[PDB]
């Protein structure tokens, strides 16, 4: 036997172990405890826990009948114009014995890749056989799922994970794995997480496998981030209108081969959480977006980053 | 057919003005080895008139039988976009700016379908085909960077008479390969002669002072001058020297906006002129023309030490309007900055 | 001071002189949504207006050029002074002006038609409503054409369309 | 035996001790090699710092010469890498064992930052499902070109640029095995302006010996390019010394005789600007104007007007610098 | 016997007809003799003969029967992506040199890649060509042609050897257009051709295309100075002196009159910026005033490059140069 990664090892089994968007989690736990679930489409950013919530809800609803009352399909399957007619519909017509309040569950993960004709053919199968089976779909972008499929289901939207909801599960994984830790490593790993649970867990695995102790320089050495301490110092130098020290930091970051897009994304993320005057922050964010339009249109060099730094120094002396 | 369509010249020799440039362009297209043309000037100068005269000299009398073609193109986002083009058996006029940001596709796909398609007839039709890419100053830069390779790979098959008002929005890669043809606007005497010839062609009698006022109140735009001359003809056929010329409601609204800024400088007047500017914007007048009219009426009221700063502000806000997406916010910013400057000018 | 009057001894320097010729040295080392709906509706009205224009007059001006210059003064052309007299008692000049006005209405493809009102009377109006595209609420009002005049224009447009149909029949 | 090869291929780090700079990453991957727990890797950084050399050295160390074709599946950007390859040779490679000797295999995808997005989203189940049978080494140039799921699935290694304090003995070994006379000034020239990596210094030496046969600073700059600091000092001495007409005519004489770019005159003048001890407000103004000139030159402008603007940005500061005293 | 485009007929057929480029003519003739040809970097001003010299070298090396199998000339007239230089240049560089000249001339044992107008390439596009150049150096050769040398990155400039291109003096280029019009049996006086080669600013190809299109404009008659200003869109100097007089007057009414005149004269605003800049750098204005005028010309050229209105940018530029000209008055 081989050890699984902590992303799949610490996947929750019960709905009470799922954090984030606690109203929807409580609603799904009530539906799992009682029964009679309606049609559900879960949309949001990836890594939120849509597949995990659907799997836990299906497990708690079915129990021992998961091999007969569950039909699971992903993007690795076809899910074309033939699968809806000849595999979904026969499972909707399949007689499966179930207790009261429990229906057959047809999980269709990653419905964005499914064609429009398949979604048009799925409508009558969902509507007619809703007495016997139910539909639970997970998607990332909700615009790819068409309006009749959207109207037939109770659409749940999941938001991005906050720092406390990530940190609770991170402390759970740390206490289950006995990882020696500090606070700066945790705040750095949730800065590099940016609301993603799976990326946070993989970064924690990388820190534990590479060094085994959690501090800020260890995680910033194994996750090779542009180290927002230096970007924070650069923004602080642009507040004090010191073009020389800010350019020294910019040349130190540029000598290491960092792309302009990554350093301007880090400068935007640092400037979002910076501590200064509000209108100064608005002008800084406007100038950073103005330079980011120049970077994203194609032209990028040390000269335009120096111009960003010089205009950030100029905005201080423009009352 | 109004007075701006029933009285247009047919050939290059029938122009009432710029006759030596008409002779130069007559000798240019007589040989048959003419390069890519880039016609430019102000609005109402006679640009499209001279392009149609160029096409009348190049081809027969079959360039006026124009037809409308509707073409559905496929974006890289797989969203179908309909574009309306004017076509003939001799040339093709495309306005790709109606496709907005998809105009590059109209450069990358539609142009090839007129450049890799050889002419069906080689006797009545000549060796080349003319493509009028109208308002290329409003084209995207990616479309113009895709335009240079189409216009130089197929020099022996397709020619491009690009019509614009500002060649500065056209990249110098295009302007190097193509011949710059300049069409100046007619002068006040030229506009008065055109109006007098139109009225004498209609059996009218036009006093010289009224023709001079019609020429002065159109900002050297011959189309607007002819249409307001017909408006004066319909409104009052006995022509007087002090006849009230029907100033357009857009210009009357800009006059009332200027007098509203003059009369009271308060945020509720700012909301009222926001409503007037929204009414103008929902009437789909382009905001560059709205800015030009606002500055033209506006500097008639300001003092001599105030005209240049308001003109420079107007230029900056027009540039920011062309750089951004929404025009109402930039027009409101222009009016707010002007009323702040007027408040500072009248309070000291 | 970053600018040195005296030249550096060991470090490299770059010279700098101004226009005077004085030397120095350096150190080298809900209104918005409704208004957007109105603008979209009016843009669709402009597209349907220019879609009905014959191709001979469509190339002569842009939709911007037709909108700025050749709509409101065109609206002034389309509403002259017309007396409520029948066509049999009209003069030859009035018949020629009527024929020219009907021809200009046919060139822009504008046709009057009947519309209903909740107050209980019928009204006449153009099939493309260009009066919303020209007139402003703060502008002073103008006298419109009467019911008889607009009905005469509409019936002359219809019989001129049938005249053009029979003209295409006799030439072909 | 002598071979007609480029020196970037003639002197290749076949073993893990020959690579110079990234000692810690090499020690970590050797620790993974020795106890056989090699994970999925993603290698990125500046181009030419020894990522392909590292993965080829690990492949030729872990797999022998008689079994290299049955263990390493190497696909690059010249080979088609569509989703048919993902469902085809890559999937059948990952889902099958080895014919000759029992063990795990390696898949290398060179220059895969230009990969199709469907291939990137399809390789995730190939990585996770067949992690026992094979491991995936994704080597790219930028981290933003791949999905975050692939960033989380493989451990991330940024091969940093080769520092000047450590890249000298590799040059010494190459110049000892090539028998070329070299000075300390040439060593400084090879360590300063050779892109900060040992991927071009060997090529600089090879092209210098191909063109001239001797490697000094004079014959490199007349063969490479990147115009000399005396020339840049003169092209800035015109701007800061002489009047506008003479400066403009002399600099356009240099650009219409030599053939210098305005864009990289801006780049080299920009690098020169922080060397020159300008005042802080003056340097802020010069940096804003120079970035404005670069952004203007990024779009369809006239280059002569931008050259005059570059002179005018210094002309503004001439009086200011003089009156600061 | 059709009239050819007259920039094509007087091109040098051999390397011996190339004038004033003595070093690269000697190097190319030594390559014709059979010496080792290094990787070329052709850099210099436009119009001096970077294209026709290497094209005549390819004509001498391979002839008409082997021009299409060995010589690959790349320019900005076709798409040049990262995958394009990854696939086409690397595959053509891996092709085998086969076929010999049937007229008895010796054939060099390598292919030639003439990379013309190499500023449109990005950093990664030129970064892709490096292994193509070196690993296939036994099979192909590279000649990076740019009018701007340092836009090539320090790696790809280090992979080749330079050859600087000398410019043309005014007397040498006058004669070129002189004879062109003589042979075309067309007439042009000395002042017109002198102002033509002054306006073209050393670009001989631009001057020859100006001569051809001015011959088309006149139709066979005399090409005067006014048609020379018309063929490049050149504003007459008195109209620019009209601007510099209305700005010295200090009256915004006459300034708006001349700006509305120039807009209503249809003059190009970029050409107006170019001519105003040339006039302001050929005059005796002070350095602060001239720097402010030229910086505002660059800002106006940026705004007009991004699509601002011609009338508003022109009245703003003319208002601030009126302020500069009337500041000391
Ligand atoms: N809210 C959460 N609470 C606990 N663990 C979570 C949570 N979200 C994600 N995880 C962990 O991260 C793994 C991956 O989460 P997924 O549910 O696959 O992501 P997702 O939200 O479904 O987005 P996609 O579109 O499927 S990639 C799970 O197996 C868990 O181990
Ligand atoms: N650490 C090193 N020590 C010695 N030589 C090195 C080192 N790193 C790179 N080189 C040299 O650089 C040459 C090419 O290195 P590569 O690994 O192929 O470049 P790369 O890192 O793959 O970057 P790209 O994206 O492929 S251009 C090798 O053949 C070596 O000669
Ligand atoms: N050295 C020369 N000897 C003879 N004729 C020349 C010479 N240089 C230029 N010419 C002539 O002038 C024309 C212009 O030369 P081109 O090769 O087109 O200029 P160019 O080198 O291509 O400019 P760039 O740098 O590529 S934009 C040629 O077609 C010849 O007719
Ligand atoms: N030479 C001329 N003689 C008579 N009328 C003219 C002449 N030139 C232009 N016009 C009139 O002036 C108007 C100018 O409009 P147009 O030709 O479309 O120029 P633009 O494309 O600049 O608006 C036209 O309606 C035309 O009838
Ligand atoms: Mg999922
Ligand atoms: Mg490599
Ligand atoms: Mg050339």
């Amino acid at each position: 036997h081989y050890e699984l990664p902590w992303v799949e090892k610490y996947r929750p089994v019960k709905l009470n172990e799922i954090v984030g968007n606690e109203d929807t989690v409580s609603r799904l736990e009530v539906f799992a405890r009682e029964g009679n679930v309606p049609n559900i489409i879960i949309a949001g950013p990836p890594g939120t826990g849509k597949t995990t919530s659907i799997l836990c809800l299906a497990r708690a609803l079915l129990g021992p009948a998961l091999k007969d009352a569950m039909l699971e399909l992903n993007a690795s399957n076809d899910r074309g114009i033939d699968v809806v007619r000849n595999k979904i519909k026969m499972f909707a017509q399949q007689k499966v014995t179930l207790p009261k309040g429990r229906h057959k569950i047809i999980i269709l993960d990653e419905a964005d890749s499914m064609t429009d004709g398949a979604q048009q053919a799925l409508r009558r199968t969902m509507e007619i056989y809703s007495k016997t089976t139910r539909f639970a779909l997970a998607c990332n972008a909700s615009d790819k799922i068409i309006e009749p499929i959207q109207s037939r289901c109770a659409v749940l939207r999941y938001t991005k994970l906050t720092d406390a909801q990530i940190l609770t599960r991170l402390m759970n994984v740390i206490e289950k794995e006995r990882v020696p830790y500090t606070d700066d490593g945790l705040e750095a790993i949730i800065f590099t997480a940016q609301g993603d649970m799976r990326q946070a867990l993989n970064n924690l695995q990388s820190t534990f496998s590479g060094f085994g102790f959690i501090n800020s320089e260890n995680v910033f050495k194994v996750c090779d981030e542009p180290h927002p301490l230096l970007v924070k110092e650069m923004i602080q130098h642009c507040v004090n209108a010191n073009i020389d020290e800010a350019y020294k930091i910019l040349a130190h970051l540029w000598h290491l081969g960092y792309s302009p897009e990554d350093i301007i994304g880090n400068i935007f993320r640092v400037c979002k959480t910076f501590q200064m005057a509000e209108y100064l922050k608005l002008e800084f964010i406007k100038e950073i977006g103005y330079t980011h339009m120049k970077i994203a249109e194609g032209v990028n060099s040390l000269l335009q980053m120096a111009g960003l730094l010089a205009r950030l120094c100029q905005k201080t002396m423009a009352p | 057919s109004l007075w701006v369509d029933k009285y247009r010249p047919c050939s290059l020799g029938r122009l009432d003005y710029h006759k030596e440039q008409a002779a130069q362009l007559r000798n240019l297209v007589q040989c048959g080895d003419f390069p890519h043309l880039l016609v430019y000037g102000p609005s109402g100068a006679g640009k499209k008139t001279r392009i149609m005269c160029i096409l009348r000299e190049l081809y027969g009398v079959g360039v006026e039988k124009l037809r409308i073609e509707h073409q559905t193109i496929t974006t890289p986002s797989k969203k179908k976009i309909e574009i309306s083009t004017i076509a003939s058996n001799y040339h093709l006029e495309v306005n790709p700016s109606d496709a907005g940001n998809s105009d590059r596709v109209v450069i990358q796909e539609m142009l090839k379908t007129v450049a890799q398609s050889q002419q069906l007839e080689t006797n009545s039709q000549r060796d080349f085909k003319v493509v009028l890419l109208t308002e290329v100053d409003k084209l995207t830069k990616d479309a113009q960077h895709a335009l240079r390779r189409t216009m130089e790979k197929y020099m022996s098959t397709c020619r491009l008479i690009l019509c614009c008002n500002s060649t500065s929005k056209v990249i110098p890669p295009i302007r190097s390969r193509c011949l710059a043809v300049r069409v100046p606007a007619p002068s006040i005497e030229d506009i008065c002669h055109v109006l007098s010839t139109v009225c004498k062609k209609e059996g009218l009698n036009l006093p010289s002072q009224l023709a001079h006022r019609l020429a002065e109140k159109s900002c050297r735009n011959l189309r607007k001058a002819l249409l307001m001359c017909e408006a004066c003809r319909v409104q009052q056929y006995p022509f007087t020297a002090d006849q009230e010329i029907p100033e357009t409601d857009w210009e009357v609204y800009l006059r009332e906006t200027a007098n509203a800024i003059v009369s009271q400088q308060t945020p509720q007047r700012l909301l009222e002129v926001r409503g007037r500017l929204y009414e103008l914007l929902t009437h789909c007048i382009p905001p560059e023309i709205i800015m030009k009219g606002l500055l033209s009426e506006l500097l008639h009221n300001c003092d001599g030490q105030l005209k240049g700063e308001v003109a420079q502000m107007a230029a900056y806000y027009e540039h920011r309007l062309q750089l951004g997406s929404k025009a109402i916010y930039h027009l409101e910013a222009f009016v707010a900055k002007f009323m702040a400057l007027y408040k500072k000018f009248m309070e000291d | 001071n970053p600018v040195l009057r005296r030249p550096p001894i060991l470090e490299d320097y770059v010279h700098v002189t101004s226009t005077e010729g004085v030397r120095a040295y350096l150190v080298l080392r809900s209104s918005q949504q409704e208004a957007q709906n109105r603008m979209s509706q009016m843009r669709n009205l402009i597209q349907t207006l220019v879609s009905g224009i014959a191709p001979a007059t469509r190339s002569r001006a842009t939709p911007q050029a037709l909108l700025l210059d050749a709509l409101c003064l065109l609206l002034d052309i389309l509403a002259p002074k017309l007396r409520p007299v029948s066509t049999q008692l009209y003069s030859t000049r009035e018949k020629q002006q009527l024929a020219s006005l009907v021809g200009t209405m046919l060139a822009y493809s504008l046709t009057y038609r009947q519309e209903r009102t909740p107050d209980g009377q019928y009204i006449y109006r153009l099939e493309p409503n260009v009066e919303e595209l020209c007139r402003f609420p703060e502008l002073p009002a103008r006298k419109p054409l009467t019911y008889q005049t607009k009905q005469l224009i509409a019936r002359e447009i219809e019989v001129e369309k049938m005249r053009r149909a029979e003209a295409s029949a006799r030439v072909e | 035996k002598i071979r007609n090869l480029p020196w970037v291929e003639k002197y290749r780090p076949q073993t893990l001790n020959d690579l110079i700079s990234h000692q810690d990453i090499l020690s970590t991957i050797q620790k993974f090699i020795n106890e056989d727990r090699l994970p999925h890797l993603l290698l990125y950084g500046p181009p030419g710092t020894g990522k392909t050399s590292t993965i080829l050295a690990c492949a030729k160390q872990l797999y022998k010469d008689k079994e290299f074709g049955s263990m390493v599946l190497e696909l690059n950007a010249s080979d088609d890498r569509g989703i048919d390859i993902i469902r085809g040779p890559i999937l059948s490679f990952a889902s099958t064992r080895t014919i000759f000797k029992k063990g795990f295999k390696l898949v290398i995808l060179d220059e895969a930052d230009a990969m199709t997005q469907d291939a990137q989203n399809a390789l995730r189940r190939v990585i996770e499902k067949f992690t026992e049978n094979t491991r995936f080494c994704l080597i790219c140039n930028y981290l933003s070109k791949i999905i975050p799921a692939l960033q989380s699935r493989c451990t991330r290694f940024r091969f940093g640029p080769l520092t000047p304090e450590l890249m000298v003995p590799r040059l010494e070994h190459v110049v000892e095995e090539e028998k070329v006379d070299i000075s300390e000034d040439g060593m400084k020239a090879l360590v300063t302006l050779s892109s900060g990596d040992m991927r071009r210094a060997l090529n600089i030496l090879q092209s210098t010996n191909m063109a001239f046969g001797k490697v000094t600073e004079e014959t490199v700059y007349t063969c490479t390019g990147h115009p000399l600091k005396s020339d840049i000092a003169n092209i800035l001495d015109w701007m800061l010394n002489q009047d506008f007409t003479t400066a403009y005519r002399n600099i356009t004489e240099l650009k219409t005789l030599k053939g210098l770019a305005l864009h990289d005159i801006l780049t080299e003048i920009h690098l020169f600007v922080h060397r020159v001890d300008f005042p802080s407000s003056v340097r802020i103004h010069l940096l804003t104007k120079m970035a404005d000139i670069e952004y203007r030159l990024s779009v369809g402008t006239n280059e002569k007007i931008q050259l005059s603007s570059l002179i005018a940005a210094f002309q503004v500061t001439r009086d200011l610098i003089v009156a600061e005293a | 016997a059709k009239p050819v485009p007259w920039v094509e007929k007087y091109r040098p057929k051999c390397v011996d007809e190339v004038a004033f480029q003595e070093e690269v003519v000697a190097v190319l003739k030594k390559s014709l003799e059979g010496a080792d040809l290094p990787n070329l970097l052709f850099y210099g001003p436009p119009g001096t003969g970077k294209t026709s010299t290497i094209l005549a070298a390819a004509r001498e090396l391979f002839g008409p029967e082997l021009f299409r199998l060995r010589v690959l000339e790349l320019n900005a007239s076709d798409e040049r992506g990262i995958q394009v230089v990854r696939e086409k240049v690397k595959n053509f560089a891996q092709l085998t040199v086969s076929g010999s000249r049937s007229d008895g001339k010796p054939c060099p044992p390598f292919k030639i890649v003439i990379l013309d107008e190499a500023d449109s390439m990005t950093s990664a596009a030129q970064a892709a060509l490096r292994r193509t150049m070196e690993k296939e150096s036994k099979t192909t050769r590279f000649c990076l042609i740019c009018n701007y040398v340092s836009r090539i990155i320090e790696p790809l400039t280090s992979r080749c050897s330079k050859f600087r291109f000398k410019p043309l003096s005014d007397k040498i280029q006058q004669q070129r257009l002189l004879d062109i019009a003589k042979k075309e049996n067309v007439k042009i006086s000395d002042e017109g051709i002198a102002y033509l080669v002054k306006v073209s600013e050393g670009d001989l190809r631009k001057a020859i295309t100006f001569l051809q299109s001015a011959t088309r404009l006149t139709g066979g008659k005399e090409i005067t100075e006014k048609v020379i200003t018309d063929i490049a869109g050149v504003i007459p100097a008195e109209k620019i002196d009209g601007v510099f007089a209305a700005c010295q007057s200090g009256s915004f009414d006459k300034l708006e009159a001349v700006v509305k005149d120039l807009i209503d004269e249809g003059h190009a605003a970029t050409q107006l910026v170019n001519q105003l800049h040339d006039v302001v750098v050929e005059n005796n204005l002070s350095d602060k005033q001239k720097s402010i005028i030229t910086e505002k010309l660059a800002e106006v050229d940026k705004c007009l490059a991004d699509g601002a209105d011609e009338h508003l940018q022109l009245i703003s530029l003319c208002a601030t140069v009126m302020q500069q000209l009337s500041q000391n008055c």
